[PDB]
DNA sequence: TTTTTTCGATCGTATGTTGTAACTATCTC
DNA sequence: GAGATAGTTACAACATACGATCG
């Protein structure tokens, strides 16, 4: 049946995972050269492929033509561990599993031989979210199991794992994507899924995937799914918010002058428009920066805001370098605790005036 | 559960993905209170239910509508908080996993609605991820939330956000005309203080609040010119007190940005009240009252089984205390 | 609605009817059980959103055909509690049905029939018939294999496969493998289907040794079974099943042929010293020649000669002594035959007699 | 390929790095005669717990006697050193924390050993005992039979109730020096025939703590990672730590307030692909180093060596107070890194924040 | 051999018990007197010498002789109970059974006379442990006791009794042993066992003993074991500076008098054992705030606090409270930022420095 | 003349009630 | 003199109440 974009693509070989280079060179380099370990530990960022990477090792190791870093895909093992229904591979959610009894179950049948499988591998997703007693009960066997049991772990919050755990694993820190991977992924997919594009709407949505590639893909199946089959600009820009315009560039001219009524004016229209706000902090924390980089040196102005940059350079010539780390500090100060608030819009509204401080019926089936 | 008539257009939408057999398995409305999120879910559920359905309608004769009006349909799980407690526990949620396992009773789809993700706690919304990642077949999930930057991140990036946008200004003004009689000022001053939410600002009138808010109106001028502030705690200590806070704390803004100068404030129908706030206030003392009401808000909010009456009376004396000249204020921090 | 009927032939259909309910019935709906008067029978139904138990029971005395709820409890409480002989009469007057129970008049809640979630159209994949002793022993050659609690959700249950024109039955849990298959004489398209565990021993406990016929159906996501005037119906739980094929050893060569009387004595008699947490056992085997051996965590060794029919080359192999002693329960063979491959391989268990039913179990590695 | 840390498990008490007391205190009270009957270990990690009380274990039970030099060869020591001695009984209280387990443990202490001299109980994770079972052992602690010996191994001996550290003698381990820890892997790596350099071992050691477990897997990793050799770019690269030598340059512009030089070297790490959070925790750290100096010449150690006289003088010419504002605006940046709207941008907005209010030379006012 | 030094000087006579005169002079005036109640329990503190004075009762109230506060030690009763092998005297040790079936097999056979003795004294240990029914059966038999049954109680933790059960029973409390009476009983057993020794280094045993006799003794056989032989000054001082774990008061103290090099030292001390940061900080923290409260009244230090009493309230008598309200703020604003920095050892000696040689700018309210 | 507590999730011990299987004793062939 | 059926005892599984620790 249809499947989400997130799950369809899942990466099969080593060859269709992108980045994390070292972990792969580093996988490679101990199946060739046989020294196999008994403990391997997945961590970083969440939506990196944590959990992609030890299903293809376990598919790896368990391959029916032998202990390849590049397996072959096709053998029953691989097409069994594929559909999910293989035995020897134990799948534990331990989020869901934290109690002590399933862990002592779970270390009471580590002593018996694989069904059909070279190695038992217990591929344990979120270990983080378990009892302390079930890793003390985990500890003993972890340090010098059997010879035909592998233990494989990925988490999303290392710090949880006690330091006995961590003593005894091989640890492996996936980096978070950079936006021209997750952009080059994107086209892909989408040339591969027979989907009109184009360049600005993918830079935007890498952009805004923040280093994670299953917020990328949700994102992308969203503005698909409102987009009516088609990833268009204009389309992504209404989806995400995007000012566009040079609201910010006045917002914080008119912070900076001290005019309540004009900036309490320009927050009343951009409500009545119906903006987002945590993109507009963000685009006049940018601008301050900015501004700041530009009074460090007049060259340092891109050449992307010729179009607004002489009035920049006023505010570069007329505030002082401490004025403008004061209100980039209380930005960010407002926009942290943004969520808080009881409204986006008081939230914004109280930052503004904090900083305004410095100075010298169809009804289908419902009741 | 009202049907209010402008959840129409997003919902022609939404269930023409699934007509088309493109619909995300997870899906997470984001909606102030009062818009009638709710009200959505049970239309897509109902008509993801319904065997054999016609259009947008379902027909509501077959088995599984006769199921759905008598509430007890084998499929259509649901997860609420207790009736005594406010939170969703990890047990109800393992138990639905556990069971989700299994094959569909009548042969067509399974439908679990969160009746609020931001009740859940740490150990449910971990639970949660891997049956929201590879849900079964034929699984749809429906959550519901005000605000998803509160959820984790890792349950987030696993759901297709939809955003309901608030009506016109003018036009929900006259949907409250029609609904409720009230005068233009009482209306825009309620409307404003739900967030420009309408179906919020009936409830607050439909209830006693407004008389509540009214006497808090009242405590609170009589209170200023004396500087005694202490008196509010009769009409705060309430299980309503976030709401008496946060009217608080809106009329202190308000004052403040008349201060400043501006045309377009909240509290529209108490124009003396908001001037002489102003007038008797400096807008630092404002600024920090406002900011000292905003942290307690949130604190009463967030604890659980936190004395309301302790925290509030310590709230009033800071109060009081800061009026007091040659006192340092508070600034917020990292 | 009204009805007069003998207690004795009441009593225990409604045993049947309220077994599958709980004392906690999480909903007013499910608690009670549904009663229908229709032409000329009477049909007890109750479910729990799971399992479905209907009988029908057939009336002759005059009734008043209709369909309504009666709690459960209740019930089975004023049928239980009548003495011998009793003639119970029930009357559906307006919101409250009477029971003229014996001497007494008992007053009982009656809710809609249209809110009873129970099954109305069914549509049948698969369908046959076949006596009960077949099912039985399929079942309890089949059962005590099958996983009780594990991670592998699609391992707690029992796999039926009609396959041709004979019907298969297979169980496991990771440890030990039961296969066992009969005919049925009736031509059958190749499918397969899971059953959790708890509609196989209610099946089992269905099950008494009549001589009148059971009738199996299979539909896209229920399994219906047909005993008498009784039916029960259960949901499947659609995880997909790994192939047996694959686990069972592949060109076995080791053939060891023994007296079943006598292995099992031995390893009954060498278990006694076995240790108690895992009841490990080592077998050596030579020609003509079995030595198990048994050890204690306080260096209490028992030891075991047998002799047997073997041609092979000496080997050493731990087991389980638990799951070969089921094994040997279940088979209920004169002869034992045995094929193993080498000290790390699964050895497969089955009788000389017949190929029927075979069994897997996997070495315990030291 | 058995893992470096089962292979290398020590054999005798020569092959035990550091540990002297408890050693020495072992050793004299074997050669004397004076054996107790419930000794317990604490420490830290991976620093030789088990070990030692396994080798403790074989010493007793040796054929030849009762000696502090067991010969390692006859058949008490080859079984101990396989793990399947009968008279050596090892729990894991983690695993086994009832009461009952424990009543069935004792119902049956009376009987002789089987073979050996002595029946020793080796319990693990002590601390995870009940609080029942604590209690049921006091009366054997206390007074067991003359055959029998208890030893217990735990990582937080302040978990057990005081009446039972009463009855035991209590040895606590020390965290390994760094020397020690770069020998000892220098030794096994000679042992092992692979190729190293000694600024790998120092990386190594040093990123070891104290708990030589954690240094043979990060040992194994490493070699895992350079392909059968172990290389400083290697380690390097797997740790994910820059050189010293540029956040020094860094931090010695930022003193000197030269805008553009640090601008300059901040675009050459971008363009290396640096990670932002490792140069700000890098930077803190010699800032700390520095500070620590001032206030003693010993501060400073000999892993510094390479740039240490360089060091040494940002000691002798930049005020304490200029050292704490710099140390304290580093911290401030970082802890607002996450909120800021890039991890880049962050980092200068911290690095122009900390020019501007430059106590000596700050940035020019406007006019 | 030597058997242990513990086990083989339990006292065998009322003569030799050491200290609990009121215990020993009520029991031999009520023996005298014939005023001997049903019931006994004996409370304290750990290793004070409860099980050993209920034996001597035991002993002495079944002497051939008779009925005496002296036994004679040769008869054959005497000689039995020393050896734990009488016919009369039934030891149970309720920790190790607390099911109901037990205790009521145990009072079923009160209703059989005596074999060879007046008196049949059922010796229950370890009383706390027994179940809610096994004490409802205790109280049952207790509430008309036979004429010749006694029982005796020993336990740690009375107030987990009932109060009928307490009610019932005489209930003799004992007190800590002193540092002079343990140092006297000390030399008079290492000049029994001929062992060479060092009053300084006695002194320090008795001292670390805490009132408790067994871990006196304890620690004087773990110091011959590391003395080789002997007992002396070096030797002991360097084992209870490995068993020290006070680094919180030490660190207070030297950073109170201004010193650098031994606060250094003392880190590094405390970063040799296992010991977590914040835990130190924390500990710290409190002992300021302890000292504090005790300069605002003596009656703050409880007795809780009686091993380190001395050194705390000289600290609060030498030490001006305005010096310890500075500490206390900025330690607490180091424990405030410790999340943030570096690493968690720099950030405590980051904060101990600040400590120890600088001062805070306060706000000060310039409006 | 009285007055008096945060909540969720997890682990461990002891007692009482119900159901199923195996062993022993008694009756009839 | 042996086999089959019924009754009694023992073991395993499930439910309730109470106490303790960490976030
Ligand atoms: N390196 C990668 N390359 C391609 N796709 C990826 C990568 N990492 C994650 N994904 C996508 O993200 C989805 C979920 O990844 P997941 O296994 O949840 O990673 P994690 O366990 O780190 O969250 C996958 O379906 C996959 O398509
Ligand atoms: N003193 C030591 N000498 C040599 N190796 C040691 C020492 N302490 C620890 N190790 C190494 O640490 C690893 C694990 O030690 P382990 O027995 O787990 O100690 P613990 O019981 O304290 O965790 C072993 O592989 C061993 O080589
Ligand atoms: N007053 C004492 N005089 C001499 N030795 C004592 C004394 N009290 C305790 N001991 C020592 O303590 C041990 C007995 O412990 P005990 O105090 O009976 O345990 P508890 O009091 O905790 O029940 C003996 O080895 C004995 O030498
Ligand atoms: F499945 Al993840 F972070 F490992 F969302
Ligand atoms: F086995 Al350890 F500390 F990890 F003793
Ligand atoms: F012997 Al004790 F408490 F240590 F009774
Ligand atoms: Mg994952
Ligand atoms: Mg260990
Ligand atoms: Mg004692
Ligand atoms: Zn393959
Ligand atoms: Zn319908
Ligand atoms: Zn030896
Ligand atoms: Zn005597």
């Amino acid at each position: 049946s249809y499947q989400v974009l997130a799950r369809k693509w899942r990466p099969q070989t080593f060859a269709d995972v992108v980045g994390q280079e070292h972990v792969l060179t580093a996988l490679a380099n101990g199946l060739s050269l046989g020294r196999i370990h008994h403990a391997y530990l997945f961590s970083g960022t969440r939506g990196v492929g944590k959990t992609s990477i030890a299903r293809l090792l376990a598919k790896g190791l368990n391959c029916e033509t032998g202990i390849t870093a590049t397996p072959c895909g096709v053998c029953d093992n691989c097409r069994e561990i594929e559909q999910g229904r293989f035995v020897d591979l134990i799948e534990i959610d331990a989020a869901s599993r934290t109690k002590v009894e399933d862990t002592r179950d779970l270390l009471d049948n580590v002593q018996y031989a694989p069904a059909r499988g070279r190695f038992k591998v217990y591929l344990i997703d979120e270990v983080h979210m378990l009892s302390r007693h079930s890793f003390n009960a985990l500890l003993k066997t972890l340090e010098e199991p059997p010879e035909h049991v592998k233990f494989l772990l990925a988490t999303t919050d290392p710090q949880k794992l006690p330091v006995t755990i961590l003593s005894r694993c091989l640890q492996f820190h996936l980096k978070a994507l950079d936006v021209e991977q997750i952009r080059h992924q994107l086209e892909h997919i989408l040339n591969e899924e027979h989907i009109a594009h184009e360049p600005r709407a993918l830079q935007l949505l890498a952009r805004a995937a923040e280093g994670s590639l299953r917020d990328a893909l949700s994102l992308t199946d969203q503005a698909i799914a409102s987009g009516d089959g088609q990833v268009s600009t204009q389309a992504v820009s209404a989806m995400l918010g995007t000012l566009d315009d040079d609201q910010a560039l006045s917002l914080v001219e008119a912070m900076v002058e001290a005019n309540g009524e004009r900036v309490m004016a320009l927050i009343n229209e951009a409500a009545a428009r119906g903006i987002e706000w945590e993109a507009l902090l963000v685009e006049m924390l940018g601008l301050l920066h900015r501004i700041a980089m530009v009074q460090l040196s007049p060259a340092a102005l891109g050449n992307d805001m010729a179009a607004i940059e002489l009035r920049m350079r006023e505010l570069a010539r007329t505030i002082p370098p401490t004025d403008i780390q004061l209100y980039y500090q209380t930005l960010l100060i407002g926009r942290k605790e943004l969520p808080y608030a009881p409204d986006r819009r008081m939230g914004v509204e109280m930052t503004l005036l904090r900083a305004l401080a410095f100075h010298p019926v169809p009804l289908p089936e419902t009741t | 559960m009202r049907w209010y008539p402008w959840l129409r257009p997003d919902f022609e939408k939404l269930v023409a993905s699934y007509q088309a057999g493109r619909g995300h398995h997870a899906l997470l409305i984001q909606a102030l209170p009062g818009m009638g999120d709710d009200a959505l879910i049970y239309a897509l559920s109902r008509y993801l239910l319904c065997q054999q359905p016609q259009g947008h309608k379902s027909c509501g004769h077959c088995r599984g509508c006769q199921l759905m009006q008598a509430g007890t349909h084998p499929d259509y799980y649901t997860l609420a908080p207790e009736k005594g407690k406010n939170t969703l526990g990890v047990d109800a949620v393992r138990e639905v996993t556990e069971k989700l396992n299994e094959h569909a009773r009548l042969g067509g789809a399974k439908v679990v609605w969160v009746t609020d993700a931001a009740l859940l706690t740490d150990a449910a919304a971990n639970a949660l991820l891997k049956t929201l990642e590879e849900p079964p077949a034929e699984t749809w999930f429906f959550l519901a939330t005000r605000e998803p930057e509160r959820l984790l991140a890792t349950l987030r990036s696993r759901c297709r956000l939809h955003y309901l946008a608030p009506p016109p200004e003018q036009y929900a003004v006259t949907w409250l005309s029609r609904e409720v009689t009230m005068s233009q000022d009482a209306l825009l001053a309620a409307l404003r203080l739900s967030a420009g939410s309408p179906g919020a600002a009936l409830a607050l009138f439909q209830g006693d609040n407004w008389q509540a808010r009214e006497t808090l109106c009242q405590a609170l001028a009589y209170s200023v010119p004396s500087g005694d502030w202490y008196s509010l705690l009769a009409a705060l200590n309430h299980e309503q007190a976030p709401a008496r806070l946060h009217w608080l704390a809106t009329l202190l803004m308000d004052a403040l940005k008349r201060h400043h100068g501006a045309a377009q404030v909240t509290n529209v129908d108490v124009p003396g009240l908001v001037a002489e706030l102003a007038n008797h206030l400096s807008p630092s003392r404002l600024q920090a009252i406002l900011g000292d009401v905003c942290h307690i808000r949130e604190q009463l909010m967030s604890v659980t089984g936190i004395n309301r009456e302790l925290l509030i009376t310590d709230l009033l004396l800071r109060i009081e205390h800061y009026l007091q000249p040659g006192v340092v204020l508070p600034v917020p921090h990292l | 609605m009204k009805f007069t009927v003998e207690r004795e032939h009441l009593l225990k259909p409604l045993q049947q009817v309220s077994g599958p309910l709980g004392g906690r019935p999480t909903l007013p709906i499910l608690g009670n059980l549904l009663l229908q008067v229709a032409d000329g029978t009477l049909s007890l139904t109750g479910t729990d959103l799971e399992m479905e138990m209907v009988a029908r029971v057939a009336l002759v005395q005059p009734h008043e055909p209709g369909a309504t709820t009666v709690p459960a409890r209740k019930f089975f409480d004023i049928c239980r509690g009548l003495p011998e002989g009793a003639e119970i009469a029930v009357q559906l007057e307006g919101e409250r049905m009477l029971v003229r129970s014996g001497r007494s008049r008992f007053s009982l809640s009656t809710l809609p029939a249209a809110d009873f979630p129970n099954l109305d159209d069914w549509q049948s994949e698969v369908e046959f018939t076949l006596p009960q002793a077949t099912m039985k022993r399929l079942i309890e050659a089949t059962q005590f294999s099958m996983a009780h609690q594990d991670v592998r959700y699609y391992l707690n249950g029992m796999l039926f496969e009609t396959e041709g024109e004979e019907l298969r039955t297979v169980a496991t849990d990771g440890h030990r493998l039961a296969v066992c298959s009969m005919p049925i004489g009736q031509s059958l398209p190749s499918h397969s289907v899971i059953v959790p565990r708890k509609g196989v021993i209610e099946l089992m406990r269905m099950l008494d040794g009549g001589d009148n016929p059971l009738r199996v159906q299979i539909g896209s996501n229920n399994i219906r079974a047909h005993v008498g005037d009784f039916i029960f119906t259960s949901k499947l739980v659609d995880g997909r099943f790994p192939d047996y094929r694959r686990v069972l050893p592949k060109n076995p060569d080791k053939h060891l042929e023994a007296g079943c009387d006598l292995l099992k004595q031995a390893f009954a008699r060498a278990a006694i010293l076995s240790n108690e947490k895992f009841r490990g056992v080592r077998l050596y085997v030579s020609e003509n020649q079995l030595k198990i051996t048994a050890n204690n965590p306080e260096q209490e060794e028992a030891e075991e000669i047998l002799d047997v029919t073997y041609s092979g080359a000496e080997m050493e192999i731990g087991f389980n002594v638990s799951y070969v002693l089921d094994v040997l329960n279940a088979l209920k063979c004169e002869n034992v035959r045995m094929m193993l491959t080498d000290s790390v391989s699964s050895v497969q268990i089955e009788d000389a007699a017949s190929q029927s039913a075979a069994y897997v179990v996997m070495p315990m590695r030291l």
